[PDB]
C-alpha cells in the first residue's frame, strides 16, 4: 500500500530492487575479448575474487 | 595585349591581361583525397565501419 507513495509502480519495481545480491554479467558481445581483456571482464573478475 | 583565339582563329574583342604571377602547387592532391567504402572492416565491439 505504501509502494506508491514512494512513487515507484509497483509493476515496474520493487522497493527491494535497489540492493543488489545477484549481479548479471554481461555477454562476450558486450565486452570484446580482443581490444587483451575489457576492463568490465577484469572488474567482474575482482568481484569474483573478493567473494 | 591584342589576343587571337585559339579556338576560331578570329582575333577577340576586348584585350586580354598576360604576364607571368608566381603560382605555388600547394599539398592538398585529390590522388590523397579520393576515398571510398562499399564494405568492408567494421568496429567489433559497436558493429559498424
Amino acid at each position: 500500500e505504501d509502494v506508491p507513495l514512494l512513487l515507484m509502480n509497483p509493476e515496474a519495481g520493487k522497493p527491494s530492487d535497489l540492493i543488489l545480491t545477484r549481479l548479471l554479467v554481461p555477454p562476450l558481445c558486450i565486452r570484446p575479448s580482443v581490444v587483451n581483456e575489457d576492463d568490465l571482464t577484469m572488474k567482474l573478475t575482482e568481484i569474483i575474487f573478493l567473494n | 595585349d591584342y589576343v587571337t583565339s585559339g579556338i576560331t582563329g578570329e582575333p577577340l574583342e576586348a584585350y586580354i591581361y598576360f604576364g607571368p604571377v608566381y603560382y605555388q602547387k600547394l599539398k592538398h592532391m585529390v590522388l590523397d583525397k579520393m576515398h571510398a567504402r562499399a564494405r568492408g572492416p567494421r568496429a567489433v565491439l559497436t558493429r559498424q565501419p
